[PDB]
């Protein structure tokens, strides 16, 4: 399983930012994936995800309203759609999948992506 | 379970693979060093898989591990973990433990994961009522009568078994992921009230059934049934056999030790969308 990350960049607070994540190789028939953040140094948590192959998300209690995930399940992709950014939501966003949605929000038996720098200024 | 006094870790931990895994979570720097009962209770968390631990004897001194990440060991006992009472995440894949009784005392265990430990009796699972997600992929089960009991199951992994009795799974109504794929299933009217169903796999059958006669003109009622009851055309049928519904008829003058078809439906419960997909296989007496 390989996890390719496109998207991220700088925008200024308020503003919008998207990131894509496509799952290749081996991927099984339905799977969970997503992103967790990390800012260095800090704890990494989870952000956002979909069951890809069916449609149950879970968000982060602190994006649930201003960010939205969802898939191209034939492309095996799943989209982060960033708005109304803030300062607290720069860090290093990374890719991750697991089968199983509820064991995904571990991250410990998930695979993982290189990540993708978000940065909000003011 | 305590230690009293300060003891090296080898002592307390007969395993050295498992002992080598108490130091490095602990940070100490050989595991001739003493470990205290307070630092063993500060133990939370402990990732150990592939790890090549024969026995987790020892862990039972551990009271506020939560989560526990044994994948891929060499395990074939659990009762060190029977008093775990704070355990809530436990994966045991790939080893050959078979004493599901052991965990009959967690009662704060949410997640539980047994992949591919050879595992045909599941009947102490009964005992865990209030788990969330169970794993058993890739095991030899036929009998999944006690799931039944598990109300509270959201994630469910019965993967590549022996399963063709689905029955148990029909009042769990809190399912949301259903994996039942390599199986025997021919009858998917178990599922039909699972009505928060998210996720469902269904490929892969295998239909076993029940040796007949051979006779130059076979005639094999069809079993294949979707939620409702009605019969899953077959698509392709061996030896220029053909579709008459509700049987299957070929013409075999000479014996044969046996006549298959395969189906395949799309089927929709609740959100979920599957196909189910199997081979029925019917084996002659000569």
């Amino acid at each position: 399983v390989k996890l390719e990350e496109s998207g991220g960049g700088s925008v200024q607070a308020g503003g919008s930012l998207r990131l894509s994540c496509a799952a290749s190789g081996h991927t099984y028939s339905t799977y969970c994936m997503g992103w967790f953040r990390q800012v260095p140094g800090k704890e990494r948590e989870g952000v956002a995800r979909i069951n890809v192959g069916g449609s149950s998300t879970w968000y982060a209690d602190s994006v649930r309203d201003r960010f939205t995930i969802s898939q191209d399940n034939a492309k095996n992709t799943v989209y982060l759609q960033m708005n109304s950014l803030k300062l607290e939501d720069t860090a290093i966003y990374y890719c991750t999948l697991h089968r199983f949605c509820n064991t995904w929000s571990l991250g410990t038996l998930n695979v993982w992506g290189q990540g993708t720098q978000v940065t909000v200024s003011s | 379970e305590t230690i009293t006094v300060p003891t090296p870790i080898k002592q307390i931990f007969s395993d050295d693979a498992f002992a080598e895994t108490i130091k490095d979570n602990l940070k100490k720097k050989s595991v001739t060093d003493a470990v205290t009962q307070n630092e063993l209770n500060s133990i939370d968390q402990i990732i150990a898989n592939n790890s090549d631990i024969k026995s987790v004897q020892g862990i039972q001194y551990l009271p506020n591990v939560t989560k526990l990440f044994l994948n891929g060991n060499k395990l074939t006992d659990i009762k060190p973990l029977a008093n775990l009472k704070n355990l809530g995440w436990l994966f045991l894949d790939e080893n050959k433990v078979k004493d599901l009784s052991s965990l009959k005392d967690l009662k704060k265990l949410k997640s539980l994961s047994l992949e591919h430990n050879g595992i045909s009796d599941i009947n102490g699972l009964v005992h865990l009522p209030q788990l969330e997600s169970l794993y058993l992929g890739n095991n030899k089960i036929t009998d999944i009568t006690v799931l039944s009991r598990l109300t509270k199951l959201d994630t469910l992994s019965l993967e590549d078994n022996q399963i063709s009795d689905i029955v148990p799974l029909a009042g769990l109504t809190k399912l949301q992921n259903l994996y039942l794929s390599k199986n025997h299933i021919s009858d998917l009217r178990a599922l039909a009230g699972l009505k928060n169903l998210d996720v469902l796999e269904l490929f892969s059958q295998e239909c076993l059934n029940k040796p007949i006669n051979h006779q130059s003109n076979l005639v094999v009622p069809n079993t294949v049934k979707n939620t409702d009851g009605s019969l899953v055309t077959p698509e392709i049928i061996s030896d220029d056999g053909d579709y008459e519904k509700p049987n299957v008829k070929w013409h075999l003058p000479e014996f044969t030790n046996e006549v298959s078809f395969i189906f395949y439906q799309p089927v929709t419960i609740g959100k979920a969308k599957a196909r189910f997909h199997g081979r029925v296989t019917q084996p002659l007496k000569e």
